[PDB]
RNA sequence: AAUUAGCUCUUGUGUU
């Protein structure tokens, strides 16, 4: 179902699941092992 | 034998790979170090995109 | 006479003679710490 | 230095009370700037 | 590095007299106290008090620099009283209030002690 | 640097989400070095084949 | 690193709440009505416990440098 | 000179028990870094007590 | 601002009134993309707020187009000022 | 041209707090009485530390810095021990300062807590804190970890540094309803009234009073633990008192030579 | 809802970015395909039925705020303040003293700054929680007052309160360490670590020799100045003095020692000096909104004006820096911190958000008994007489920078001299 | 290469000749001070008792300086070195045999600064002549230069890290030449706009801006303390 | 009384 104006949280959730996923310096690291 | 090739910290080759942090900490390694930079003549380099 | 230096890795305080190869006598060791001052040190609370 | 120690007397700030207006400035300021758009829409049609 | 210790804020060296007076010649009867390692905590209370005496035409006090220990007071009175008496009277005045003030806390706490 | 260019010094209205429009140096390099945005990412590449 | 022993404004001993904080935050309390059952009114000292970040909880899992 | 190099301790004035280090030091007075502080400071050798 | 002291009637139109109009080398937001500013607006909009007007004052806070709008206009203010010191100063050489 | 006859009330009377109300005496002698409350009332703490062995987290300054700040519990001997510049002696004696010791050592594998009570004073009259809810926490060790060292307390002021200062708050207050307008608000509508405001709620502040002078000050002194309360207003009125004294001898020493 | 729902209860099943990415929920897009699509800033406000605008968007933004970077990020209502602002605090915030590493005391580094007391803001924005701010701050919370004092803060310079420095407040700690090798200089030429005598050296000067042990190293814990060796090396020709000295006015205590081996087996020994730095008067102290500063005076705490209460500011600033600056997120991060500070739970200044505004924090704040507007009845410190204008005040995040003035002060008077051009030397 | 070695900036004509780094110079950041005088210029102890000045015996001032000798160079007012009128100078760091500290007429002795002295004050970007002014030494405690407000105009000065330069002149002729010609008083008007280039900033101006409003009025209290604070003042209060 | 060249980063001037 849609998410109606209940969507700070998954606004924040969703970056919070990016950053735990994949870090800060990410680029570098893939690079460098590639 | 070809030659050394510098590491960059955290990456898969690292001996910091997957660790847990209680192994870093064993290592006095902080785990909050985010990695990504190569150890040259004991001094930190970073490479500029 | 003797220094005491402090493993870094098993922390067992042992004796070296001047002119000799920095190693400890387990785990193989190369990084030694100096021990702490026996002179009195003072510090106002301030 | 008389009026710096003057000034320990009456004293001298700034805060977010001083960013204020009286809710009555802001309806013409809306107003105004609406004005502005609907005159700028005009202008972008008559272009057109 | 410069820092200057913090007993010079209320210690007095050798050669440092405590309070020196200065005879001002621009008006008569009027003359400088120059209280050394001091603050506002007494030139306020001196002030105040010197005020309070109707036979004192100025009594005002500064610090000449807040990094500089040392208060100035300046006191003028009417002639036929010299600002010495003038200041001595307010410093026993001042005396008489502490001492009062204090007695009266005593009995106020013990009042409220004992109900 | 020491160029009386100012074209590549400017914020380019494309660097929205990929480079930080408020972070760089103030110095004689103002514009010409950047950081990152928070959620960018960089390609590392594949094959096309 | 570790809680300061006394609030930096007014002074107040507030080196010996940290414990205290700790156990009525996991006995389920609110943040402001754990620092107002500590007797925190001013919103100084408040800051002080409310704002901490107790670093030496990381630091004693280092391995100690002379055993 | 004895004094140099002695590890003093100040016995008398607002200074006192404070340990240091003599510097340089004259047939009246002397010089001394202090432990507590980063600061060195002239101080009469009446006031100065050398310890160990 | 009456007595002079620091500040101006401007500054107190922008923090309370609005910020107004962001202009980069004497003129409106440029086209950066393919005939828009940004890609949250559409192709040719002569707008006020697609190029570059910011109708929010800095108290009520600016919404993220005009925000970044704001830091292309500002960026030319350093920009101007590291150049301008180099080029002036040699003048200021020569005359002397 | 002479002085006033103040009165007090207190009000309320703890542990840990007076608050109390002074008449009929000048704005001045209240804001001086609060200073000498804040910096100017003598109290005893530690201000000299030797370390023997320090293997913690925390460097040795950093372990002096938090013994300073802790309380210790002088109600008597503040007025019988004698500053350290004043007593002739060599070597800190009991009559100008108070030993204390330390030696915590960590052995089992759990943490330890190096409090306040492992502070071991050699005089059962001032202790830290903890006569009679945890204490200062001062170090956390780790296994290995020890800390030995010992101390010596002794007598200032808060002028002098912030860890002599007895009080933990003073609360200084006068004319609550804005009588006098010493203080003007621009729409006294959107002000909360005070706590000692004797006003309706109908109105904001008190109509104007174009001859009145400051009186009935409210004050509200805190202690932090060291000093009682109340003792802290004795020993600063009397603090206040003998400086004025010194300062009517040394006056007297000058105009009797001038 | 489904896929939230998911991601909420991960780190329990195993569903992660990765995951959403698989779904077709997301998707990369680069800066060229980004010029043919039509984007979206919020999802309600600009895709429900108004006057129709689009009405043909492809793709949404997560959250505008993700727009800055790593700097950028930790600044308090950033779109309330003017772009040069933002740039100078994204610029500052890399000079801000606090705990770089939680393993800095194994890390042999060279000018090492570490503050005692670092906290967590008051007010903070969301970006930063990732950016692991919450674990390794930099700054303190410290009841800033707005107002004209003395004077002594007229132009960008700050008051400090010296009862709160005695307390520790902003108290940090300096290292710094010397690196040095024996090393095999020729046949004839070879370095030793050996305390040099009085009967032995021909070029020697009058630097004390007994504060290093008979190993040609100091000791930990023993107290440094300027011009004392810390290392005493000799070379041979009857020898010549290369031992190193502390550098100028730096007078520190030895923290540790280290010696070992280096590559080529030679003996080799780092050594770390630590070194407790006050927030004297010229030290610079910076907010998070650009407001740059240097501590001008230092008042006890008798001396600084007080509220209602015994509150006392720490930092008081100048009004004039506020006008011609455009910091209003300054005033706004100091009033919503009397909130968070009262009411017990840490602000959100996320940089758009439209559920926060002045309106509701000024109305919150008016239930804990205070000016709605933050201003507050301060009393003289010295006369304790009441001051005229109500002065604004409140809790705000205070950064040290570190440029400290025992660093930058410097002085000479015939000192060495060039070899080229017999001209003073430089530096 | 030998053109190399001269050719622009870093060069020996540029570099070396038109531009070089002197003796008897210091640099510190300044922080405001308003109990300062236009003319004055607070300097902490350590630079003074760093920056010597030379000060030739004379029988009006014999006593001083032997007096400044006996102290020494541990003391602060004290000296450092002293030269003899042959040339020879003798080291006061190293506490040389008393008959050495013996002074005569003609000899010259290098004291530490003191209250008093006339120094130049510089901010880098010299753009008018009103960047190095001349002012007058006072010793204060901490480790900054402090300097009125007014004068922070002309050197364009902000108390925010700003860092300036004092110079020391070494000589007589200096010393007259920089009191007669840029002491601070006299370069107050510019000849390059023919007005002021000193006036009355930050919350001095609010300040005075609100305190000669037709609605301030004042007890006698608060006269009589801004009174003290007049150095012009002839003891006469007006009449209210 | 113990050298230099190169590079990098950073500080102040970014006001109306
Ligand atoms: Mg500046
Ligand atoms: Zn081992
Ligand atoms: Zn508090
Ligand atoms: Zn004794």
């Amino acid at each position: 179902e849609i998410t109606p104006d209940l969507w700070q949280e998954a606004c924040w959730i969703v970056i919070s699941s990016y950053f735990d996923e994949k870090g800060l310096v990410r680029q570098q690291l893939d690079s460098f092992d590639e | 034998f070809i030659g050394k090739i510098p590491i960059m910290l955290r990456s898969t080759y690292c001996l910091l790979n997957g660790l847990t942090d209680r192994d870093l900490c064993e290592l006095n390694e902080c785990p909050l170090d985010p990695g990504g930079y190569f150890i040259i003549n004991g001094s930190e380099k970073v490479l500029i995109a | 006479q003797p220094m005491i230096y402090i493993c870094g890795e098993c922390h067992t305080e042992n004796e070296i003679k001047s002119r000799d190869p920095i190693r400890c006598r387990e785990c193989g060791y190369r990084i030694m710490y100096k021990k702490r001052t026996k002179r009195l040190v003072v510090f106002d609370a301030r | 230095t008389v009026i710096n120690n003057w000034l320990l007397i009456e004293g001298h700030t700034i805060g977010i009370g001083d960013s204020i207006a009286d809710s009555k400035t802001y309806q013409d300021i809306q107003n105004t700037i609406k004005k502005a758009k609907q005159d700028v829409i005009e202008v972008i049609e008559k272009a057109h | 590095m410069n820092a200057p210790p913090a007993f010079e804020s209320f210690l007095l060296f050798e050669g440092e007299k405590k309070i020196t007076i200065n005879k001002d010649t621009k008006v008569p009867n009027a003359c400088l106290f120059t209280i050394n390692k001091e603050d506002h905590t007494l030139g306020n209370i001196i002030k105040s008090q010197l005020l309070k005496d109707p036979q004192v035409l100025f009594a005002g006090y500064k610090v000449p620099h807040p990094l500089e220990h040392k208060i100035i007071i300046r006191v003028q009175t009417t002639p036929d009283y010299s600002p010495q008496e003038a200041f001595t009277n307010a410093i026993t005045d001042l005396i008489s209030e502490l001492s009062l003030l204090e007695e009266r806390f005593r009995v106020a706490i013990k009042d409220k002690q004992e109900g | 640097r020491d160029g009386k260019l100012a074209k590549p010094r400017q914020l380019h209205n494309t660097l929205w989400g990929m480079v930080c429009p408020a972070e760089t140096p103030e110095g004689h390099a103002v514009g010409l070095v950047k950081n990152l945005a928070l959620m960018a990412y960089i390609s590392v590449g594949s094959q096309p084949s | 690193m570790i809680i300061p022993v006394r609030c930096f404004t007014c002074g107040k001993i507030v080196g010996n709440k940290w414990e205290a904080y700790l156990g009525l935050l996991q006995a389920e309390y609110t943040e402001g009505d754990a620092l107002d059952a500590l007797g925190l009114k001013r919103y100084c000292c408040r800051r002080m416990l409310l704002a901490h970040v107790d670093l030496i909880e990381k630091l004693l899992n280092y391995a100690p440098l002379e055993k | 000179n004895e004094l140099i190099g002695q590890t003093v301790r100040i016995s008398q004035g607002p200074y006192k028990g404070y340990i240091g280090v003599v510097k340089d030091a004259t047939e009246s007075t002397a010089r001394v870094e202090l432990h507590s502080t980063c600061q060195t400071i002239s101080v009469d050798r009446q006031r100065l007590t050398t310890v160990g | 601002v009456v007595s002079g002291a620091k500040g101006s009637k401007i500054n107190i139109s922008q923090v309370i009134a609005v910020v107004g109009q962001q202009n980069v080398e004497g003129k409106r937001i440029p086209f950066g993309f393919k005939h828009r500013t940004l890609p949250h607006f559409i192709k040719d909009d002569y707008g006020p707020e697609s190029r570059g007007f910011v109708e929010n004052s800095y108290l009520a806070g600016l919404t993220p187009t005009e925000f970044f709008f704001h830091a292309m206009g500002g960026r030319e203010g350093l920009i101007d000022t590291a150049v301008k010191t180099a080029e002036t100063g040699y003048i200021q050489r020569r005359l002397i | 041209p002479y002085a006033n006859q103040p009165t007090v009330r207190i009000t309320e009377l703890t542990d840990e707090n007076v608050k109390f109300i002074i008449e009929n005496t000048d704005l001045a002698v209240a804001n001086s009485i609060r200073r000498v409350f804040i910096a100017e009332v003598p109290i005893i703490a530690i201000d000299w530390v030797q370390i023997d062995a320090n293997s913690s987290v925390l460097h040795d300054e950093f372990i002096a810095h938090r013994l300073g700040l802790i309380p210790l519990t002088s109600d008597d001997i503040v007025d019988k021990l004698q500053y350290s510049r004043d007593c002739t002696c060599e070597e800190f004696c009991p009559e100008c300062s108070v030993e204390f010791t330390l030696d915590v050592r960590c052995n089992e594998d759990q943490t330890r807590h190096v409090t306040s009570r492992d502070l071991i004073s050699n005089s059962p009259r001032v202790i830290p804190v903890t006569s009679r809810q945890d204490d200062i926490l001062i170090v956390k060790l780790r296994k290995g970890q020890e800390l030995r060292l010992r101390a010596y307390a002794k007598k200032g002021f808060g002028k002098e540094h912030a860890k002599w200062n007895p009080t933990a708050g003073v609360a200084f207050e006068y004319d609550p309803d804005n009588a006098l307008r010493h203080t003007v608000y621009p729409k006294p509508e959107e002000w909360p009234k005070s706590e000692y405001s004797e006003l309706d709620e109908d109105e904001s502040q008190a109509p104007y009073d174009p001859n009145g002078k400051p009186e009935r000050f409210y004050y509200n002194v805190e202690s932090c633990g060291s000093l009682r309360p109340e003792t802290i207003v004795l020993s600063a009125l009397s603090g206040l008192k003998k400086k004025l004294s010194d300062l009517q001898t040394q006056l007297s020493h000058e105009i009797q030579s001038d | 809802k489904r896929h939230i729902d998911q991601l909420k209860e991960r780190e329990y099943n195993n569903y992660s970015w990765q995951d959403l990415v698989a779904s077709g929920v997301v998707e990369y897009i680069d800066t060229l395909e980004e010029e043919t699509v039509m984007l979206a800033m919020t999802p309600d406000d600009l895709q429900e039925k108004e006057v129709a605008y689009c009405s043909t968007y492809t793709h949404c933004e997560i959250h505008p705020s993700m727009i800055l970077g790593v700097c950028a990020s930790i600044i308090p209502f950033p779109d309330h303040n003017q772009s040069p602002r933002n740039t100078y605090q994204s610029a500052m915030g890399k000079q801000a003293m606090g705990v770089y590493i939680t393993n800095f005391h194994v890390r042999m580094d060279t000018l090492a700054h570490v503050l005692y007391y670092p906290q967590k803001p008051l007010v903070t924005t969301r970006s930063m929680e990732y950016l692991r701010f919450r674990e390794l701050p930099a700054g303190i919370n410290s009841i800033v007052a707005i107002a004209s004092y003395t004077g002594y803060n007229q132009e960008d310079s700050v008051i400090m309160n010296r009862s709160a420095v005695d307390r520790g407040f902003f108290r940090s700690v300096f290292y710094r360490s010397y690196k040095e090798q024996e090393s095999k200089k020729g046949f004839d030429q070879e370095e030793v670590f050996e305390k040099p005598t009085r009967e032995t050296c021909q070029g020697m000067r009058h630097a004390i020799y007994d504060k290093l042990d008979d190993d040609g190293l100091i000791a930990p814990g023993v107290r440094v100045s300027g011009d004392d060796v810390i290392i005493g090396k000799t070379v041979t020709l009857t020898k010549r003095d290369c031992s190193t000295f502390l550098r100028t006015s730096e007078t520190g205590i030895v923290d540790q020692v280290m010696v070992t081996l280096n590559q080529e087996g030679y003996k080799f020994c780092k050594i770390r000096v630590r070194s407790v730095r006050i927030p004297q008067i010229g030290d610079k102290f910076a907010s998070r909104h650009g407001q740059k500063g240097t501590c001008g005076i230092q008042y006890r705490q008798e001396d600084m004006p007080f509220t209602c209460e015994g509150i006392t500011p720490d930092i008081i600033i100048n009004p004039h820096a506020i006008p011609s600056r455009m910091t209003i997120g300054h005033l706004i991060e100091c009033l919503q911190g009397k909130v968070s500070a009262n009411k017990g739970e840490i602000g959100d200044a996320t940089p758009f958000n439209d559920a926060v505004n002045v309106q509701k924090i000024s109305n919150l704040l008016s239930d804990y008994g205070y000016h709605l507007r933050g201003n507050e009845v301060l009393y003289n410190g010295f006369t304790g007489r009441k001051i005229t204008s109500q002065i604004f005040i409140g809790p705000t995040y205070y950064q040290r920078l570190k440029h400290m003035v025992d660093d930058k002060i410097h002085s000479r008077a015939r000192g060495p001299i060039q070899i080229l051009n017999r001209q003073p030397m430089e530096g | 290469s030998l053109k190399q070695r001269l050719k622009g900036k870093e060069g020996r004509v540029r570099g070396n000749l038109m531009g070089k780094r002197v003796d008897f110079s210091a640099r510190t950041v300044i922080t405001p001070d308003p109990n300062l005088s236009i003319d004055q210029v607070g300097v902490p102890r350590s630079i003074a008792a760093n920056m010597t000045f030379a000060e030739i015996v004379t029988p009006f001032n014999i006593d001083r300086l032997q007096e400044l000798v006996r102290r020494g160079n541990s003391q602060y007012p004290g000296a450092k070195y002293i030269i003899r009128d042959n040339g020879d100078r003798i080291d006061l760091r190293f506490h040389p045999k008393p008959s050495d500290l013996h002074l005569q007429t003609g000899y010259k002795v290098e004291r530490h600064m003191c209250d008093g002295d006339i120094v130049i004050f510089n901010r880098q970007p010299t753009l008018h002549k009103m960047s190095m002014m001349g002012h007058r030494v006072r010793i204060l405690p901490w480790s900054t230069f402090r300097l009125n407000l007014s004068v922070t105009t002309p050197y364009n000065a902000d108390f925010d890290g700003d860092e300036m330069n004092l110079h020391l002149p070494q000589s007589l002729e200096t010393r007259a030449e920089i009191q007669e010609l840029a002491m601070v008083p006299r370069m107050i008007v510019t000849p390059q706009s023919n007005r002021p280039v000193m006036g009355i900033v930050q919350d001095t101006l609010t300040a005075v801006r609100k305190f000669t409003k037709r609605d301030v009025f004042l007890e006698r209290g608060e006269v009589m303390n801004l009174l003290m604070f007049l150095s012009t003042w002839d003891g006469k209060v007006p009449q209210p």
